[PDB]
């Protein structure tokens, strides 16, 4: 598996 | 051009090989979209500024690099030039990488 914390990306605005 | 970070080793070498330009990097993750969302960007850059270093790293696979840069929060821009930090900036923003490019050129 490939997982690690959050991805603001164009997540958060 | 681009180059991937698949271990540390590739990470300080991309440092020495990027010469004197800028070089910019995105901590994004493959596996998520809201990180490689914005590829159609960052890499995309690389055709519009071939006289800047385009770096890509996976806070996943390479837990190495983002160990030592202690990422938090993807994507994360980080600016490194001969080696060397001079910023850097996370949060969706590819109209900034542009500015703060421009900036530091």
């Amino acid at each position: 598996f490939r997982f690690r914390y959050v991805c603001e990306g164009p997540s958060h605005g | 051009m681009v180059k991937q970070i698949e271990s540390k080793t590739a990470f300080q070498e991309a440092l020495d090989a990027a010469g004197d330009k800028l070089v910019v990097v995105d901590f994004s993750a493959t596996w998520c979209g809201p990180a490689k969302m914005i590829k159609p960007f960052f890499h995309s850059l690389s055709e519009k500024y071939s006289n800047v270093i385009f770096l890509e790293v996976d806070v996943d696979d390479a837990q190495d690099v983002a160990s030592e840069a202690e990422v938090k929060a993807t994507p994360t821009f980080q600016f490194f030039k001969k080696g060397q930090k001079v910023g850097e900036f996370s949060g969706a923003n590819k109209e900034k990488l542009e500015a703060t490019i421009n900036e530091l050129v």
